[PDB]
DNA sequence: ATCGATGTATATATCTGACACGTGCCTGGAGACTAGGGAGTAATCCCCTTGGCGGTTAAAACGCGGGGGACAGCGCGTACGTGCGTTTAAGCGGTGCTAGAGCTG
DNA sequence: AGCTCTAGCACCGCTTAAACGCACGTACGCGCTGTCCCCCGCGTTTTAACCGCCAAGGGGATTACTCCCTAGTCTCCAGGCACGTGTCAGATATATACATCGAT
């Protein structure tokens, strides 16, 4: 059972992802906040993708099922079929 | 020894990470994080490589859009530093919180 | 002259209201809001059911399509409650004719 | 021929399974509709309207009216954040809004 | 025309009271009228497009409700 | 002396009154004339169902109210109470409407 | 099956008709395929809904012209309606 | 002789495959003759402007092969396609080099 | 004003693995025909919208004091960017290996 | 259900860029204050939104009729798609000239 890899998204990774977002200064305690946001977003999309996966009687999560899982939530994704 | 004024390296790496388009979070930590998130809904799941690339691209796109929103909300409050309350404000305005 | 018949779920939501609150009435405008709500939910759930039929190359929609679409669009708690109640109803249907 | 009994009686529901099946046919979502799919669908619709009627009855209990008003429906959607997530992009006619006040907008003594 | 100003100052004040807003700046009202005009031109464009489909020249409420349904803001109380 | 309320409490009572109320706070006739004016830019000599006008008024009022909680949270976020037009611009920018 | 429906060589034909000396990456071609499929489903679903709107069972050119007018904004809608009507007239001339 | 419908409509995009996808998509029980022609024309048009903008972006980057970064720049620079494709993100697309005026140094 | 590091634009040479291109072939599209019903047209028709009319009072508009909230200014000190040394592990290619999509029936 | 095989997982050793902790300075967040405006509060003014009512009329709706256009069936074939080939666009190597930041 994999455990405690929310620390895997490390502090300079969040730094780079915020610099792509156009930041100048990072709050020292915003890292946990962004981690929680990524948890809730990935939990929603992975729940939807797994529920797609269970309907196909499959036990592997497919990028195709992920794409429709994303575009049900209002955010379509390109580059992996449609 | 030479040391830059704090504020210019940030803009330089803004230019670097906005000009480029490569993967920006490390692959294996995102692997592990998706494995722990997916194991709650159903244990012993398998993932295509294209599947976790799709999750990673969705994560980068969502968080860059949120970082746009928290930057512009932070400078709405006359601040160049982003606060977490900027993030809850942005997520509240977007309607997802 | 002849009149086109208007299709509504008004009497049935009136019946379930009398089932859950026998003394309570309902106004006709609230009746129309309830009818529009159940029509909208029916449209989105049947759209998702026809989708999930198209997802895995199947030409028909079973109760499993409705159950999966319920688990998709309904958020967690009432999704589990609706799944359990629909499973109870379909087992009652299969135990009967 | 046997005594005419509806499919809702077989399913133990109040919504008509037959009308749901007919609107699945006329709606033309797929050309093949299963036997238990309209049963499950009428069950889900009945549960959803029963939950919102529970919350509307509770809202009438907190307000003390014996008729369900669209204000009560709108409040019933909003106070349950789960149902609010269900209807986040939905506006109710003459529904109003939740009475809420921000923290710093309150005066400080 | 001048009719955009027909959404009077007390109307925006009342909507801000319903939104729980304390102090309204004096130049909020013109921008609120402009945002209302943008929203109305979008919704009216879609509604009269649905209207000009049916070879009718009156916009029914059903046209309005599906026009609002198109952008992602579903309205109840008039039919489905 | 006659009682004159402090600035900030008749605002409280009007906020409470209009939050417990559900009546439309924009008058019927100016809004229907404005809808008729805007619809002239897309197709001339249009008629309008009355229920279409009330549906448009419902949707417009709800959108403007939701924008007012958005801009109120915007103004509160800037350590302020009064709403500036930059608060409305921020609210429409984060929502993706601009 | 092994027959994958796509638009890769068709979009390549379009690119050659626009920029004859310009190549395209396979990832860009996949994004092109997803984009054209998404626009396909959007217009087709809008047209089907607008057919169900006033109780018409078929889809003609009027459905899909009005769907282009509804879905895409102003100048895109006008030029796309012009191009679609041009192609429709070219078909009706050629039978 | 057999003549394809694309040359009849003067398009590169298909009428046959579009009509088959419309029929198998179960959008309606009947599909008119001109509807797949119109749809192929519209898809041809959208592909025409998006490939024009992608080629312009590749020329601005002095590139002759379309990169997904060029597609992202093409769709995000044009506001006419921005609200059309604001619903969707692009894989390996990146973001516009946009810095706010407040973030700029004095 | 001024100098030097430093990232950026501009020329030529070498290498590769992704894309352009060629070949092949089959399966879906084109061609042909026919039924027959959806779509279209014409004829009513009545209701629902437009428009007018009074009246009248709720409501918008208006003026205006004033106060309090916005906003500029200043001080501050600590939160955080920046840089350097060290250390962790992501990434890489390789190797294995079978569960399970994938397919056919 | 049976068979295929492939790609997903698992592991190993390696390299080294990345992460990490670290010390250090100062820029920025923030408390506090000064001002002053301008928005809020309310009586007064006035106007127009609103209601009730009546005419019109025409437009959507409804009918009945028709036909032609599209689904359906069938044969035919070539266009569209795995495969192979192959070769060059992009990467990296170098030199060469320029704008930008920071200490002076």
């Amino acid at each position: 059972v994999l455990r405690d890899n929310i620390q895997g998204i490390t502090k300079p990774a969040i730094r780079r992802l915020a610099r792509r977002g156009g930041v100048k200064r990072i709050s020292g305690l915003i890292y946990e906040e962004t981690r929680g946001v990524l948890k809730v977003f990935l939990e929603n999309v992975i729940r939807d993708a797994v529920t797609y996966t269970e309907h196909a009687k499959r036990k592997t999560v497919t990028a195709m099922d992920v794409v429709y899982a994303l575009k049900r939530q209002g955010r379509t994704l390109y580059g992996f079929g449609g | 020894p030479h040391r830059y004024r704090p504020g210019t390296v940030a803009l330089r790496e803004i230019r670097r990470y906005q000009k480029s388009t490569e993967l920006l979070i490390r692959k294996l930590p995102f692997q592990r994080l998706v494995r722990e998130i997916a194991q709650d809904f159903k244990t012993d799941l398998r993932f295509q490589s294209s599947a976790v690339m799709a999750l990673q691209e969705a994560s980068e796109a969502y968080l860059v859009a949120l970082f746009e929103d928290t930057n512009l909300a932070a400078i709405h409050a006359k601040r160049v530093t982003i606060m977490p309350k900027d993030i809850q404000l942005a997520r509240r305005i977007r309607g997802e919180r | 002259r002849r009149k086109t018949r208007k299709e509504s779920y008004a009497i049935y939501v009136y019946k379930v209201l009398k089932q859950v609150h026998p003394d309570t009435g309902i106004s006709s405008k609230a009746m129309s809001i309830m009818n529009s709500f159940v029509n909208d939910v029916f449209e989105r759930i049947a759209g998702e059911a026809s989708r999930l039929a198209h997802y895995n190359k199947r030409s028909t929609i079973t109760s499993r399509e409705i159950q999966t679409a319920v688990r998709l669009l309904l958020p967690g708690e009432l999704a589990k409650h609706a799944v359990s109640e629909g499973t109870k109803a379909v087992t009652k249907y299969t135990s009967a004719k | 021929r046997a005594k005419a009994k509806t499919r809702s009686s077989r399913a133990g529901l109040q919504f008509p399974v037959g009308r749901v099946h007919r609107l699945l046919r006329k709606g033309n979502y797929a050309e093949r509709v299963g036997a238990g799919a309209p049963v499950y669908l009428a069950a889900v619709l009945e549960y959803l309207t029963a939950e919102i009627l529970e919350l509307a009855g509770n809202a009438a209990r907190d307000n003390k009216k014996t008729r369900i008003i669209p204000r009560h429906l709108q409040l019933a959607v909003r106070n349950d954040e789960e149902l609010n997530k269900l209807l986040g992009r939905v506006t109710i006619a003459q529904g109003g809004v939740l009475p809420n006040i921000q923290s710093v907008l309150l005066p400080k003594k």
